[PDB]
């Protein structure tokens, strides 16, 4: 049973075959969850400010015995509200103040503190506080900081080979990316040599980084390589050969296996020989001397008598050297294996390349790589090399970094240090060598298990840490110099650096940008966008072909449809409906647990790594009643290769069909019937819609529009409310019942709507109420309707009657034919708001004032200006009329007999002021909505500025006095009830209060005390009301602070109504757009067998080419909905009984397969059915899921209940010849939305305007009456025609030629039509700029 | 951006000559005309005597 | 350029100058005070570095501005690069009479016309309006004319209509790739705010009637108007300057309308009716017969130019349809009737227009194209041409072919499990089986959509071409093809390509019976790849065109004949299976040399310097000549450009 009192007015019929398990989340948690924990007081420092402080907050002087700590931080309350900040223009934020502690100690005592200064907290910058919709009010405008998607900190063993190698060989490098600091890389050369690289700079040898870490040659040879015994005593030349350890090599000659020969000379090695050698115990077997030559020695051997450097490390053994090393040094010599089949040294070949062998000589090579000059002195190189990687406060990558480091190396522990280590680099290089020889697979950057997202929280944390680590240096400097002082802890703590850094981060950044205020869907999809550009990842949109591809791990984490088709394609993605954030930085997705066939209702979130292991079923799978499968074979996915599996092999299942779709493309009806490109462009054009006057709910929806509207925070809902008392066009009051009401409050909730306020997109955001009078509203129910909304449903567009047929070529390729009925009905009419602003800018000659005393002007112009000079609210203005009359003072002069006479005659001007009044730019017509004036402190001119102040004061008093009036009424009712049965009737209290006769004596024991307490409470309430009113009035007219040069600011907001006309770019939801080209009257439009003409004519020659069957499906479903609505309207106009109408509604709601169980006559009363039928009387609301919509059979069956043809075709007549058309045209009702790309702003003409001072070229792209630009491809095309004279005209006449423009104008006015080219000024500018250097250039004769 | 905006403006005296160009006259009339409207103030009356 | 007004703050041009000036002043003042060598040498080094930064900043060191890490633009910086002085001065400078006009469809307003809105008008021609006001004695002063124009009086509009009447204008698309990117048309005033472009010209401009902007240009001088009228008019760029095919060719609704009006199901109303030909429209408009009427007998009066420079009439009584008889009234005298008696698709009317251009002339083929477009716009709206769900038909055999393919895949998997088939072999076999299944499904879909329909008649079994909208559009050539229909009724095919590989299990569905989540998620990789390829190759193609134009700009025609027998050999490209291009168009627009000889000894076919205009190629084909020596580029000894005796025409002339 679904009550939904706010939705009970109009119920939308759903066609969902699958049952919904998990409900849609808040859909905006990623923007608020990080910002909450960023300023959340946590008992342990993990994230937020508690973790950004403890990092580098303890300040220790240079052996000065003075420390500085902090107790805790507290976020100050904001100064203004969101509406107040939007009206003023200031940035909404909150001050930050943390209790500090400076502890000074005396000398000669170990940690003996003598004094503490922990009694004063300092203010250090303000933090920009967020709003209830995840947005900020920076500089008055609403901005959004898009989350970034970069690579997670760790180690990546990429291949980086192929055609780029240019040698036909595969490479295997190794890179380790920390979160902060320098980068390290281990590249692989085609010569089987490794190379260390830092900061993608000049390469370094392979083992120099090992010799720098106090490692010797023998240790490296013993660690990276395995050494065999090779005990050759008494010239026996016997080696310990293990077949299980090393094998797969053919024997040359003289090979035995414990007596009898097992492997013959010159015989190929087989598995049987290896098995026979491993079965019996094989001791040291003799081998020829030829194996000694190619084999290398592991360690350095020395003679027993003397200690020469014979048989050095990493040196091949020789035949002549063998005798002397066996005679003098020893018998057993450690050697290597060097098996090229399954292994490769890759280091011993590089050990001889290293020019340095000592640690001191190797420590300076990295410094020479870093610094070209200034060689070290055994003190700078070591310090630099220790601070580069092995430092704590300089590398400090992350915990996620250590997690990935341990996960990519098969480590069980996940808690480590931010610094690196020797064994870490050792095992990294070992794994790189193993991958080169072949031990595993390479990583994948496109995989969603190696990349993570970053929200605004960690970015603000990093910015604050960077801003604080800089003030820490100044604090240390001030504590080291002049420590003999007992001043308060404000020595070097300056709030300007941190505040400036955080303001630069928030305001002007690449990820922070203005939010599109044109649609509620546009806002919520912009709050969920994910970008790759910014401080990290991809520095630009170029250099990538496979990074922007759809990875198979994009199933339920990001959307493969919603993305722009521009150059930045593939770098801008959107979140899914159920996609959430992992613990550290990744994206998760929910699934259901399948246990031995049955499906449990529990949910489990998996990442890109977990989903690749288990078997996840598909959402389009049948289900039994207990949770089993119908068919034994089910299509599932295991590791990226979807295939059939039994019911005993599946482990997880999807939640719904909207899991792979974002919030944008989910509103598209019948998405499985459209192509990828068309769905993409439709979802992209949906965000460009513009709201209209009358919002009309869609007939073919998905149901997601309700959630998109209620979650976008674009409307006004009822929180903790029980009933409505008074309704107004801009005010809503709700009296909460005693159930959800707590003591200490009057028990009323107020909501002030937003009426005609300028948005970021110059649109109009207006809220319309829903309740009429005294309606029981529950919790979570909507009250108002924002832009493009209807009863809590997102509705951006109108259900226009369309048809698919060519009409005299007016629908040639992509042009739409709109009838005159649509124009007459004011459909798709748009409202826009324009803002003009002016300042005073006090100069040296004197201050500028607005007194409407403008010289050299007519009275007709000043007929619309008031005393102070502003225009009356409600007036109109076209062209270049004056709005605000400002004047600029001129410097005083001498006696000036001429000016003296002019002042004696006329006066009041004396050429003192110049006309500098604010006038409307050309080509602008509209009507003024409201003016506003802001005056800085100190200036109290206030000609007519008190009007808005008194208006705001009265508005505050009106909505403040309601609570006090309700409290006073309650107290008076309590007074009148406490005197009952005491000899005093209610008439005395009703006539005059008199404080209940001032203890008349009803009881004289407790009644007097009760009356005294009630009078004291009344006096306290009166005093609180007076104090609240005083504070409100002081906050209203306190005055603002402006720029030093600016004196006052006058702003004007005006409205403009734009109607439909040819040129406008109409578009739908199925990737179909169209430019209007004709407004056809009603008579010329074709009509049906009933005389009702169509509204829009469309071209049907685009469906089989763009795969837009979804359009035809939407038309059929809308025609069925409109037929049902017309039958309901006929039933209503016939004034039939309620029983038949209720039965018809019930029979029309339960039609189709088992999708949902709802029935009337059991919940709706005899009064609710009336308003239900009156709401959906112009079309049946239908909600078809994304991938679980209605079928063709159901659509055809629905056409039979409303007396419509199942085929969908219908005969039409000509509105001009009165003849019946053959091939009946299918008519329908399509949801059309108007785009911002209107023709009223596109058009721009120019004949002659103002040019520039440099190169003397005109302005350009409509900037102050500019002109278009000629192109290189255009002059090429012109030369293709051979139009030399036209080219010369385009080069001299319409160009920077100064001595030619005036002459051409004169010849055209006089009718001569003759051209004089002369010479362009740009060539002279080029000549001067070339001569500005040491290069002579001139033109001869 | 090198020229930023650099919008060359009207200037009154500049306005006076634009109509001098499309007024019809002789070379001597166009010479005196340049002389006359050369010598004219922001206020607009002429600075020099006619003689 | 003061930003706030109080401080000018000259940047990027005066900072380095200031730097160098004060440093040189300090150095010159310190060099006279007997300074030590170290200080004066450091000052000289600093002055050298400052002058170097003033000359080139990017080369040595880095000089930044206040609060900005971006470097400054030195003197050379504003010379090279995409923001230098060799930048948009070569016709790249801003224009005056132009800007942002929106395109709409011109159903009326024939080829040599364009709809210029009156709001954008009266501004571009303001210098002409002033002149016309001064000439007609409507404004004694310039101020008076300006005041009369700013008020928009009726006489102002009258003067505008009078002046703009005989004055051409030119249009230019912002993305312009070839010569036809800029054309000329006659402006006509339309009460709107969007220019109406002619549909047939839209092919040249490559517009698609979506959100677009068109540039306008007005010629002032007489020579510019003459160059626009004689060279840049749409009534002259019929043939393409690249290959030779005509640019103006109908592909839109006109083709579908012609294909519909020239057809016959079996026999419409009034089969046995016989008329003369002008009676066809008379009996179609009121009553008597339909356009689909067959077996209609009519006397057609053809005109054939058998005589030299003169045509003769010939009356015939061939059988035809009502629609073809009506079309024959629009068809000019020269063209015969066999061309208008066929299915009349797109290639048919293209060949018709080409023959009309060749035989008759320019004006005849222009007026013919105009009348054809008018008749097409009329019939595509009189016919309706609807679409619907039941229009496309899914073959019933698909459910059996899919089951058979699944059984074959199961057999392949069983053989793989048995150990006889490996992974790659099974993969290839499954791919081949699914390809054969897709081919059979496509064949069945075509069969169910081809000419298979029963209509009532004496034999009761008359299988003629069906009138399905999608099938008619595919056959005629208006929009779409068989490949796109395959994805609408049959299966999608393989449609699997993540990076290079193909997935085993293909998608077996269409957009009519819905789709699944997995299949839809898989079918977007190719779309994304295509979008990215287009978006990353448009710039590459533009750069390639830039390089080509820059490297081949100096060429011009200055010599008539080069008098050299050197030339290149031309043969049909016979390589591979069959011949890719014979000796029919590679030597068509060329000029053969004297090396042309007949297959018989001591015999010639054509003299040395001749042009194979339209018939010498046929004579060469009749003699089966394979190699022809032809004079051409460079080898013609002119020492400047290329002489015109070795280039042919290769144009619309």
């Amino acid at each position: 049973m679904v009550y939904s009192y706010t939705e009970k007015k109009r119920i939308r019929k759903d066609f969902g075959k699958r049952p919904q398990v998990l409900d849609v989340p808040y859909l905006l948690s990623i923007q608020l969850d990080s910002f909450q924990k960023f300023i959340e007081q946590d008992p342990e420092g993990q994230y937020g400010l508690e973790a950004a402080f403890r990092s580098v907050f303890p300040i220790q002087s240079y052996s000065g015995n003075s420390e500085l700590q902090y107790v805790s931080y507290r976020l100050g309350e904001p100064v203004f509200d969101v509406q107040e900040c939007q009206i003023r223009g200031v940035t909404y934020s909150a001050p930050l103040r943390v209790k500090l502690r400076l502890v000074i100690y005396e000398r000669e005592a170990p940690e003996g503190t003598v004094k503490d200064i922990k009694e004063q907290e300092v203010y250090m910058g303000e933090i920009p506080l967020m709003t209830d919709n995840g947005t900020f009010v920076i500089n008055g405008t609403e901005r959004v900081i898009v989350s970034q998607l970069h690579r997670s900190p760790g180690v990546f063993f990429d291949s980086d080979k192929g055609k780029t190698h240019s040698s036909g060989k595969v490479l295997y490098n190794a890179r380790i990316i920390p979160y902060r600091g320098s980068w390290l890389d281990f590249e692989f050369d085609p010569k089987d040599n490794l190379f260390v690289r830092i900061d993608r700079r000049r390469k370094l040898p392979a083992t120099i980084i090992l010799r720098a870490l106090n490692y010797t040659t023998e240790q490296i040879l013993d660690l990276f390589f395995e050494k065999v015994i090779f005990e050759i005593r008494d010239n026996k030349l016997q080696m310990e050969l293990v077949p299980e350890r090393l094998r797969g090599e053919t024997a040359s000659f003289d090979i035995e296996a414990n007596g009898k020969v097992y492997v013959e000379k010159g015989r190929r090695i087989t598995a049987r020989h290896i098995r026979q050698l491993e079965k019996d115990d094989v001791k040291l077997i003799e081998v020829p001397v030829e194996y000694i030559a190619g084999k290398v020695v592991a360690k350095d051997y020395i003679d027993e008598s003397t200690g020469e450097l014979i048989c050095a490390a990493n040196m091949e053994l020789s035949l002549d050297l063998l005798a002397k090393l066996s005679q003098s040094g020893h018998k057993r010599i450690e050697t290597l294996f060097t098996n090229d089949l399954d292994h490769g040294p890759y280091i011993s070949e590089t050990l001889r390349v290293d020019p340095t062998n000592d640690r001191l000589s190797a420590l300076v090579e990295i410094y020479r790589m870093m610094r070209p000059g200034e060689p070290p002195t055994r003190e700078a190189a070591e310090s630099l090399f220790e601070n580069l990687f092995f430092s704590e406060d300089r590398y400090d990558l992350s915990a996620v970094g250590r997690m990935k480091f341990n996960r990519s190396l098969l480590r069980e522990e996940i808690e480590g240090s931010g610094i690196l280590s020797k064994d870490d680099i050792i095992d990294v290089m070992k794994k790189l060598i193993d991958i080169r020889n072949g031990k595993g697979e390479v990583d994948d950057i496109d995989h969603l298990g190696n990349r993570r997202i970053r929200s605004v929280g960690e970015m603000a944390e990093n910015q604050f840490r960077v801003g604080l680590v800089r003030v820490e240096r100044a604090v240390k400097e001030r504590l080291s110099l002049g420590d003999l002082d007992t001043l308060m802890p404000q020595d070097m703590i300056n709030a300007k650096p941190i505040s400036a850094a955080v303001k630069e981060f928030f305001g002007s950044s690449q990820l922070s940008q203005f939010m599109d205020q044109n649609n509620p869907l546009s806002e919520i999809t912009h709050k969920r966008r994910i970008s790759a550009l910014g401080p990290g990842g991809l520095t630009r949109e170029r250099a990538g072909f496979e990074v922007r591809d759809v990875h198979p791990t994009h199933y339920g984490r990001v959307c493969p449809i919603e993305t722009p088709e521009g150059p930045n394609i593939g770098l801008i993605n959107s979140l899914s409906v159920y996609a959430q954030t992992n613990e550290y930085g990744f994206l998760e997705t929910p699934y259901r647990k399948v246990t031995d066939g049955v499906v449990t209702d529990e949910i489990h979130y998996l990442s890109a790594i977990e989903e690749g292991n288990y078997v996840i079923a598909q959402a389009n799978s049948n289900l039994d009643e207990e949770g089993h499968f119908v068919e034994d074979l089910v299509t599932c996915r295991s590791k990226g290769e979807s295939s059939l599996f039994s019911r005993d092999q599946v482990d997880y299942m999807d939640v719904s069909t909207q899991q792979v779709v974002s919030v944008g493309a989910s509103l598209i009806p019948f998405l499985e019937h459209d192509d990828a490109n068309r769905a993409l462009m439709g979802a992209n054009m949906q965000r460009q819609a513009v709201p209209t006057l009358r919002a009309d709910k869609p007939l073919v929806g998905t149901g997601m529009e309700r959630a998109v509207a209620v979650d976008s925070g674009v409307t006004a809902v009822a929180k903790r409310g029980g009933v409505v008392q008074y309704v107004d066009a801009s005010r809503i009051v709700i009296k909460v019942n005693e159930d959800e009401m707590y003591p200490g409050e009057a028990g009323i909730d107020i909501y002030n709507l937003t009426k005609y306020t300028r948005s970021n997109q110059n649109t109009c955001i207006n809220q319309m109420p829903c309740v009429s009078l005294g309606e029981p509203v529950e919790r979570g129910d909507v009250l108002a309707d924002g832009p493009s909304t209807d009863l809590g449903e997102l509705a951006l567009g109108q259900n226009m009657r369309v048809a698919f047929m060519p009409w005299n070529g007016y629908n040639f390729e992509d042009s739409i034919l709109v009838s005159e009925r649509v124009v007459q009905e004011d459909r798709f009419t748009t409202i826009h708001i324009q803002e003009l602003a002016c300042v005073s800018r006090d100069t040296k000659l004197g201050p500028e004032e607005i007194t409407a005393d403008i010289p050299n002007v007519g009275e007709a112009a000043l007929s619309k200006l008031d005393e102070s000079g502003i225009v009356y609210i409600g007036a109109e203005v076209t062209g270049g009329d004056i709005l605000v009359g400002k004047v600029t003072p001129k410097g005083e002069t001498q006696l000036t007999p001429e000016e003296k006479l002019l002042r004696a005659i006329f006066g009041e001007k004396a050429s003192d002021v110049k006309d500098s009044s604010l006038r409307v730019p050309n080509g602008v017509s509209g009507t003024v909505i409201d003016v506003q004036v802001f005056t800085r402190d100190g200036v109290e001119k206030d000609k007519r500025a008190l009007e808005i102040e008194e208006m705001q004061l009265k508005q505050a008093k009106k909505d403040l006095s309601e609570e006090l009036q309700i409290l006073e009424a309650g107290l008076f009712s309590r007074i009148r009830a406490v005197l009952v049965a005491g000899g005093v009737e209610a008439e005395k209290l009703d006539k005059l209060p008199r404080d209940r006769w001032l203890e008349l004596g009803l009881t004289d024991e407790e009644k007097q005390n009760q009356l005294e307490q009630l009078a004291e409470q009344y006096d306290e309430l009166k005093h609180e009301f007076e104090k609240k009113l005083e504070a409100k009035r002081r906050k209203i007219t306190q005055g603002d602070d402006l720029a030093p040069g600016v004196l006052k600011i006058v702003k004007v907001y005006l409205a403009v109504k734009r109607r439909i006309q040819p040129g406008d770019k109409m578009a739908g939801r199925h990737g179909n757009k169209g430019v209007i080209s004709k407004i056809n009257p009603i008579e010329d439009m074709p009509y049906d067998e009933n005389g009702t003409p169509v509204d829009i004519v469309l071209n049907p020659l685009g469906v089989p080419s763009r795969m837009n069957i979804g359009q035809i499906l939407e038309t059929h479903l809308g025609m069925a909905a409109k037929g049902i609505g017309d039958k309901i309207n006929a039933m209503l106009k016939q004034q039939q009984e309620v029983a038949k109408l209720r039965e018809f509604i019930q029979r029309a709601y339960d039609l189709g397969a088992d999708v949902r169980q709802k029935v009337d006559l059991s919940t709706f009363s005899d009064e609710e059915v009336m308003r239900l039928a009156e709401n959906l009387r112009k079309g049946m609301p239908i909600a078809t899921p994304v991938f679980d919509g209605a079928k063709e059979a159901e659509i055809k069956e629905l056409l039979k209940l409303g007396d419509l043809p199942t085929s969908g075709q219908i005969r039409l007549y000509d509105g001009r010849t009165g003849e019946q058309f053959e091939r009946p045209v299918t008519v329908g009702y399509m949801y059309m939305l108007k785009l911002n790309h209107l023709v009223d702003d596109k058009m721009h003409a120019r004949s002659t305007g103002s040019y520039s001072l440099v190169t003397q070229q005109p302005l350009g792209g409509k900037a102050q009456f500019g002109g278009q630009r000629f192109g290189e491809m255009e002059v090429w095309a012109l030369e293709a025609y051979g139009a030399a004279y036209t080219l010369q005209e385009m080069l001299t006449v319409k160009s920077d030629d100064v001595n030619g423009r005036t002459k051409m104008y004169k010849n055209i006015v006089d009718g001569n039509h003759q051209m004089e080219p002369g010479m362009p000024e740009s060539f002279n500018v080029l000549l001067k700029e070339i001569r500005s250097l040491g290069i002579n250039i001139e033109l001869e004769d | 951006l090198p020229v930023y905006q650099g919008e060359t403006t009207q200037t009154l005296q500049d306005y006076l000559m634009w109509q001098v160009e499309l007024t019809p006259f002789t070379d001597t009339d166009r010479a005196i005309a340049t002389s006359i409207v050369d010598a004219v103030d922001d206020t607009g009356y002429l600075t020099i005597q006619i003689e | 350029v003061p930003l706030d007004g109080g401080r000018f703050a000259t940047s990027d041009l005066n900072d380095l100058y200031r730097r160098v000036i004060n440093r040189n002043n300090r150095l010159k003042r310190l060099l006279d005070l007997a300074a030590p060598d170290i200080i004066v040498r450091n000052e000289k080094r600093m002055l050298q570095e400052a002058v170097d930064a003033l000359l080139d900043n990017g080369r040595r060191g880095r000089a930044i501005t206040g609060s900005n890490k971006r470097p400054l633009k030195s003197l050379a910086d504003m010379i090279k690069g995409k923001q230098g002085r060799f930048r948009q001065n070569l016709l790249g400078k801003r224009v005056d009479y132009s800007g942002r006009s929106v395109i709409t469809v011109g159903p009326y307003l024939r080829l040599h016309q364009c709809g210029l809105p009156k709001k954008m008008a009266l501004e571009l021609f303001k210098p002409f309006i002033y002149g016309k006001l001064e000439l007609r004695g409507l404004a004694t002063t310039i101020k008076a004319a300006k005041k009369m124009v700013e008020r928009e009086e009726a006489v102002v509009w009258d003067i505008l209509d009078e002046v703009i009447r005989e004055h051409p204008v030119l249009l230019n698309r912002a993305p312009t790739l070839h010569r036809l990117g800029i054309q000329a048309f006659e402006p006509v005033l339309i009460e709107g705010k969007a220019i109406q472009l002619h549909p047939l010209v839209c092919a040249a401009y490559n517009a698609d009637f979506d959100g677009d902007q068109m540039a306008v240009h007005v010629p002032l001088t007489l020579e510019a108007q003459l160059e626009a009228r004689a060279l840049m008019m749409s009534t002259n760029n019929i043939l393409s300057p690249a290959n030779g095919e005509p640019i103006i060719v109908p592909s839109q609704d006109v083709v579908l309308g012609l294909y519909y009006m020239t057809r016959d199901c079996v026999n419409a109303k009034g089969e046995g009716m016989v008329l003369t030909g002008p009676k066809e429209a008379e009996r179609l408009y009121r009553s008597g017969l339909a356009s689909l009427h067959a077996r209609v007998k009519v006397r057609i009066t053809e005109y054939e130019k058998d005589a030299n420079g003169e045509l003769v009439a010939k009356t015939s009584l061939k059988d035809t349809t009502v629609g073809r008889a009506i079309l024959w009234m629009i068809v000019p005298k020269g063209l015969p009737y066999s061309i208008v008696n066929q299915a009349l698709g797109k290639k048919a009317i293209s060949k018709m227009l080409n023959t009309c251009y060749r035989i008759l002339g320019l004006k005849p083929t222009v007026i013919f194209a105009d009348q054809i477009m008018y008749t097409g716009f009329a019939y595509a709206a009189r016919s309706g041409a609807s679409v619907g769900i039941d229009d496309m038909v899914i073959p019933e055999k698909k459910h059996e072919i899919i089951s058979e393919a699944e059984a074959e895949v199961a057999e392949i998997q069983e053989q793989f499990q048995s150990g006889l088939v490996t992974a790659g072999e099974r993969y290839n076999k499954v791919i081949d089986i699914w390809a054969a299944a897709n081919d059979r499904v496509s064949k069945a879909m075509m069969d169910n959509l081809q000419t298979e329909t029963v209509i009532n008649r004496d034999g009761q079994e008359e299988k003629q071409v069906s009138f399905n909208s999608i099938y008619m559009m595919a056959d005629s050539g208006a929009r779409g093809s068989a490949a796109q229909i395959r994805q609408l009724a049959g299966m999608r095919g393989l449609m699997a390509k993540p990076d290079g590989s193909i997935i085993e299990t293909p998608i077996t569905a269409n957009f009519r019976e819905g789709l699944n989540v997995l299949q839809y998620f898989i079918s977007t990789h190719g779309a994304r790849k295509g979008l990215a390829d287009t978006a990353l190759k448009t710039a590459n193609s533009g750069y390639l065109t830039r390089r080509l134009v820059d490297v081949a700009q100096d060429l011009v025609v200055t010599e008539d004949d080069c008098g050299t027998h050197e030339g290149i050999m031309m043969t049909p490209v016979i390589e591979g299976g069959d011949v890719k291009e014979p000796l029919r168009d590679r030597v068509l627009g060329r000029v053969t040399a004297e090396d042309v000889l007949k297959p018989g000894t001591a015999d010639i076919l054509v003299p040395r310097n001749t042009l194979l205009h339209e018939q010498w190629c046929d004579l060469l084909e009749e003699n089966s000549v394979d190699a022809v020596k032809v004079r051409s580029v460079v080898s013609c000894d002119t020492d400047f450009g290329v002489c015109a005796h070795c280039y042919g025409r290769d144009l619309a002339r």
